[PDB]
RNA sequence: UAAUUGCGAUAACGAACGAGACCUUAACCUACUAAAUAGUGGUGCUAGCAUUUGCUGGUUAUCCACUUCUUAGAGGGACUAUCGGUUUCAAGCCGAUGGAAGUUUGAGGCAAUAACAGGUCUGUGAUGCCCUUAGACGUUCUGGGCCGCACGCGCGCUACACUGACGGAGCCAGCGAGUCUAACCUUGGCCGAGAGGUCUUGGUAAUCUUGUGAAACUCCGUCGUGCUGGGGAUAGAGCAUUGUAAUUAUUGCUCUUCAACGAGGAAUUCCUAGUAAGCGCAAGUCAUCAGCUUGCGUUGAUUACGUCCCUGCCCUUUGUACACACC
């Protein structure tokens, strides 16, 4: 990689680990893609980043959340609940510790393995809140691919978040847990166990 | 402060404020050129003080 | 289990009397030979593609 | 590294003070459950009887807790400076003291009948069941009990 | 959002009916017209009168 | 003698990170400390942006002296990383050539996050009424 | 070639330096040490109660190293953390001054530290030198 | 003498406010509109407008 | 209840089943063994003796183990 | 349109207060004028690591140069600019590009006409009337009271823990203040587990406290879901500080007692970007006492970019038997 020598040191698991490839904290940004169409260019993982935490500005404009990476867009939904808010500095070092807990497990890409979680999450079909003339009916109407992005991270975070409360696991773990169970699906995720609740009342009241 | 005297009413805070400038010019002369620099440049409303050296 | 692909073409307006849904003309994206008339609940922008369910309904505005 | 298994060397409940002391919660922790022992208090005990901190109260010999014990009830004879103790310099022999087990409830209440013997104000909030650190009542320490 | 008043656009067709000759499609020279044939108190509504009739100017021509 | 150096500032928050570059040997140095030790830790790869976005080699060319003031822990990263990729530039305005500088300000404006354009927002007042900035006291009516 | 404190990772530094106090002996630990918190703000006392006087000592040395001269209280105010009051909100308190002393005064004694104009202690060529090389030491740690 | 120039000039202001008011009260029928004050090296001006200056 | 010292036919489920998980941590022995998690940490501590298991990532609040070699 | 802010429609035409302009404050300036009370490079002087020049420091001024960061004077800067989608192709809005800055640039100050039996006579040596005026409703002094506790209601602080606690270690702000005929803001040396003490010190202040070495935080370690080391109420004991005086505990410190609290019913508050929330810090009060208020900065996000469904106000229409105006 043309080991280059500076008066200050700089190693070489550094020197190469970067210049070359822009990895990830050390993940390959390159060769994974959304597996399913239509939540593209909405699921940013085309331009590569080190670490999650980014200076933004995604509050500004409407249609510039999307820009954000779904990865810091992962992490910075996990900093809530009060003693949480804005701890981004932990969230970092707990995904940085779920990836590598997934990519232990069931080896692939970590961020494909995040990738393939949101998007098997999103609710494709929501209820709406109608009128619905006293006894508000409910009212199917199909959600954007923009919120089935939004509230899948919402959904999934909530999960690992209740997951390890009174729960020996840490959230790195039950984060790890809980995007392995939506990135296939098994149904004993609490985000697909939410998703297929949410489009289940769409397909009825229609 | 509040706006109020007593405490009627919504609590309006008021905030006053005073701007004080100061600076400082280095002067080097003898005897006229001395008391000269002193009331020759004087204006209501601009304090100044002028100092011997040292200590 | 059939599954739609649905390519925005232009924003109708917002419906739902909260303002709880928005209008758009969605492609057909497999059947360009086709458009039709859709009710969003998140934010829907110009080109992004719907998912939707039953690819027959079609209804208008709502409260 | 102290992955050692020990035998018939752990024995889980054993009795100190009059009390009931759980043997597989740690050392320090351990023998807070006696009405006069605490956090920083057991914490010394333990330094000043030569006891291996990184253990559970389930180790020990009898001469590992017959050591601390002693040092307990005469804590001011191993270094143990007399702040540390609960009853520094009494009010009826003017020594210090640190009550334990069942002497904490007793001098508890001896204290609040002495005051009451005497009828002070104090003493009075003691008899009635109130507040005596003169706080306020008003709108607070409802439920009651 | 943004609307000029009338004090502005007030001014916008008062110099492009005196001064369509020494105006012109730029934000910046308009700018320094200003600073001569009128006396206008504040940069700002220097800048915002210049800025309207620049912008007629360019649906103007 | 005195040295051909730079001097250029990257700003954040309340965290004024100045940047010294002279023609050098090799050294990056924040605070008399080498910038591999960079210890809010996470971050670290932050500060290195700069050098992994244009080529480890132009470095070897110059000393690069850092100092922040002000700011918080996670300020002064943006800050030095700013300072630094500022540096850069400004050596290759004034002791080199153009072309290359915009090649620079090339790959850095590529993936830019400030970097070289200082991110002005600031924190807002507290108001009377309330204990943050839009957020009121509560109110209770009857 | 050529290695200060400030080239040594800080918590691998004073990690060790601490060893280099307990494998010399001959610091001077004050008489209590198993029963101070450390600050009249912390709960509970330092849990290595062997070595704390160590790692402390050993930071002040790297800490008062990089620096002109640093007296005792604002090392009571730099190991002072948060205080929990209670059922009221938290505080920043300082920490104990008679442990940051008996620091810096049997630091004098190892020739660590000396007495300084405008006050407090400023490292000595002894100290800058025990310092330097035992950094460089941590420095080489690949075998 | 020697006082803290923070207030030094908000004593000062305490002074005009105190003096302004006095003239306001005393010279009630003389009509008097404000004073000015000019503290100079050795005297101290004290600067009073009235429409009615000659029974100042 | 769990356990806080070792049964010695306990030390046998540790040896003969650490390198059957391709992931051990703090949790995952306390939940198929039954360690009290302080014993734990020292026996990942005692697990990587001769590499019995593989760090990867070391961190205080994270324990990222992976099968032997 | 945030706006009676506009474009236009036009028996109106042309105008004034308001809104806007303005002012502050936060942002940009390698362009000017400067700097021992702000910095930096050189270098004397000197320590330590290497010794291969180098890396890191010390030295209130050794001597020289300078204004990048600092402070504030003078000015520039933006006008929603340039392109594009639009619409009466009108104001305008939407998008991309550039720019420190494009939500009235962010946030504030100011703020018309008219109205209230809104509050304040307990701010005033502001004021009418009444009252009282030497057994005083004046006043000063001693003590006590405002906090008294079956309870109903509002604001809050701390929490229920593992995204934690505790111990170590790392260590980063801004808004502020501070002693004359006086005792303030206080480094530091010594003493004290502590709270604190004693000896000296700097500062009327960009000079000294103070880099306010703040907390949250990072990290290494212990504890391991156990009303547990989560929680710290109630209570006993002792040491101290304030003050003439602490009892009805002023506050501070150490040990000991280890309370309810396992996510909170119908309800309901606040909020759109450095925002919310979490975090402390100065300032007001202050002899002493903050869980309060005025501000400050650290860490810093989910969600809207919409609507009239709810509660409000606004216009306009319509009804009116109201005008002391649906009290
Ligand atoms: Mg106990
Ligand atoms: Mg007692
Ligand atoms: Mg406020
Ligand atoms: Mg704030
Ligand atoms: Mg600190
Ligand atoms: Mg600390
Ligand atoms: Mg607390
Ligand atoms: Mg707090
Ligand atoms: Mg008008
Ligand atoms: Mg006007
Ligand atoms: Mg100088
Ligand atoms: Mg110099
Ligand atoms: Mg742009
Ligand atoms: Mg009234
Ligand atoms: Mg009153
Ligand atoms: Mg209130
Ligand atoms: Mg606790
Ligand atoms: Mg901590
Ligand atoms: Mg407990
Ligand atoms: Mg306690
Ligand atoms: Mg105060
Ligand atoms: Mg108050
Ligand atoms: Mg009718």
């Amino acid at each position: 990689f043309t080991p280059v020598v500076l008066a200050t040191p700089i190693p070489e698991e550094v020197q190469q680990a970067q210049t070359e490839i822009k990895l990830f904290n050390k993940w390959s940004f390159e060769e994974v893609e959304v597996k399913d169409a239509s939540l593209v260019d909405y699921v940013q993982v085309r331009q590569p980043i080190f670490v999650a935490h980014t200076a933004g500005r995604y509050a500004n404009k409407r249609f510039r959340k999307a820009q954000c990476p779904i990865i810091e867009r992962l992490t910075n939904s996990l900093m809530m609940n009060g003693r949480n808010n804005g701890k981004k500095l932990k969230a970092v070092r707990i995904i940085k510790h779920t990836l590598d807990i997934i990519n232990v497990l069931t080896d692939q890409n970590p961020i494909q393995v995040v990738v393939d979680a949101i998007t098997n999450t999103g609710p494709r079909e929501d209820t709406t809140r109608v009128g619905g003339g006293g006894a508000a009916r409910r009212q199917a109407v199909d959600v954007s691919p923009l919120r089935r992005v939004n509230q899948a991270i919402a959904l999934l975070t909530i999960g690992a978040r209740e997951a390890a409360f009174r729960n020996i696991k840490t959230i790195a773990e039950t984060l790890a847990e809980e995007l392995i169970n939506a990135a296939k699906g098994s149904s004993t995720s609490y985000a697909i166990k939410k998703k297929d609740e949410l489009e289940r009342v769409a397909k009825s009241n229609r | 402060t509040r706006k109020t005297p007593n405490g009627e009413g919504s609590k309006t805070w008021e905030t006053y404020e005073m701007r004080i400038h100061k600076r400082y010019i280095d002067l080097e002369a003898p005897v006229q050129i001395v008391k000269r620099i002193t009331q020759i440049t004087i204006e209501p409303g601009v304090d100044v003080e002028v100092v011997v050296a040292s200590n | 289990t059939p599954v739609t692909l649905a390519k925005v073409i232009k924003v109708l307006g917002r419906t739902g009397s909260r303002g709880g849904v928005t209008q758009v003309r969605v492609e057909f994206l497999e059947d360009t030979s086709r458009t039709i008339v859709r009710n969003v609940k998140g934010p829907v922008r110009e080109n992004d593609i719907l998912v939707l369910m039953e690819s027959e309904r079609e209804a208008r505005r709502l409260r | 590294s102290l992955v050692v298994q020990e035998q018939g060397s752990f024995q889980h409940i054993l009795r100190l003070l009059n009390t009931n002391v759980d043997g597989n919660i740690k050392i320090v922790y351990a023998l807070t459950t006696i009405k006069g022992v605490g956090r920083r208090y057991s914490n010394l005990v333990c330094k000043k009887a030569d006891v291996d901190l990184h253990k559970r109260a389930g180790e020990l010999t009898q001469e590992e807790l017959e050591r601390i014990v002693q040092i307990m009830q005469n804590p001011t004879h191993y270094k143990i400076p007399a702040w540390f103790l609960n009853r520094q310099n009494d009010i009826t022999d003017g020594k210090d003291y640190h009550t334990l087990a069942n002497n904490v409830e007793s001098k508890l209440r001896d204290d609040l009948e002495r005051l009451k013997k005497i009828r002070a104000h104090r003493g009075i909030r003691h008899f009635w069941g109130l507040r005596v650190r003169g706080q306020h009542t008003k709108t607070t320490g409802r439920r009651r009990a | 959002g943004r609307v000029r008043t009338k004090t502005v656009k007030r001014a916008s067709k008062a110099l492009i009916e005196r001064y369509y000759p020494k105006l012109t499609l730029d934000f910046q020279t308009n700018k320094r017209l200003c600073d001569e044939i009128a006396t206008i108190q504040s940069k700002r509504l220097r800048n915002k009168i210049a800025g309207y009739t620049t912008h007629l100017m360019k649906r103007i021509q | 003698s005195a040295v051909p150096s730079v001097q250029t500032f990257g700003k954040k928050k309340s965290a004024t990170a100045v940047a010294h570059v002279k023609a050098g040997k090799g050294l990056i140095k924040v605070n008399g400390s080498p910038i591999t030790l960079v210890e809010p830790e996470i971050l670290r790869f932050k500060v290195y942006e700069p050098l992994l976005l244009v080529g480890l080699d132009k470095f070897s060319n110059i000393d690069i002296r850092v100092r922040v003031t002000g700011g918080g822990h996670v300020s002064q990263v943006y800050a030095i990383r700013q300072a630094i990729a500022k540096g850069l530039v400004a050596y290759h305005q004034k002791y080199v050539d153009e072309q290359s500088k915009n090649e620079l300000k090339k790959a850095f404006t590529s993936y830019d996050r400030t970097l070289l354009i200082a991110d002005s927002r600031r924190p807002e007042p507290k108001k009377f009424g309330g204990k943050g900035a839009r957020s009121r006291f509560q109110k209770s009516y009857r | 070639p050529g290695v200060s404190v400030r080239d040594v990772a800080a918590q691998d530094f004073i990690n060790a330096y601490a060893s280099f106090l307990q494998r010399q002996g001959k610091l001077e630990v004050p008489g209590y040490v198993d029963i101070v918190k450390t600050s009249s703000g912390n709960e509970m006392p330092p849990q290595d109660a062997e070595g704390w006087f160590y790692k402390r000592a050993a930071s002040v040395a790297r800490h008062i190293y990089m620096r002109k001269q640093v007296g005792v209280g604002k090392l009571n105010k730099l190991y002072g953390g948060a205080k929990s009051r209670g059922v009221r909100p938290y505080k920043h308190i300082d920490a104990s001054g008679s442990i940051n002393r008996k620091v810096l005064q049997a630091l004098e004694k190892i020739g660590i530290v000396e007495i300084s104009p405008k006050g407090g202690r400023r490292i000595s060529e002894n100290g800058q030198r025990d310092l330097d090389r035992i950094a460089a030491q941590t420095l080489e740690e690949d075998e | 003498a020697l006082i803290s120039k923070k207030r030094k000039l908000v004593a000062d202001g305490v002074f005009y406010a105190e003096l302004n008011e006095f003239f306001t009260r005393e010279l009630a029928e003389e009509g008097y509109s404000g004073v000015e004050v000019r503290v100079t090296p050795t005297k101290t001006e004290v600067i009073i407008r009235a429409t009615r200056t000659q029974d100042v | 209840q769990h356990a806080v010292i070792l049964d010695q036919e306990k030390y046998d489920r540790i040896l003969k089943e650490v390198p059957t998980y391709r992931y051990v941590s703090v949790s995952v022995l306390v939940d198929r063994l039954k360690i009290g998690g302080s014993l734990a940490r020292i026996a990942l501590r005692h697990l990587e003796k001769e590499g019995i298991i593989k760090p990867i990532s070391k961190h205080s609040k994270q324990a990222i183990y992976t099968r032997a070699t």
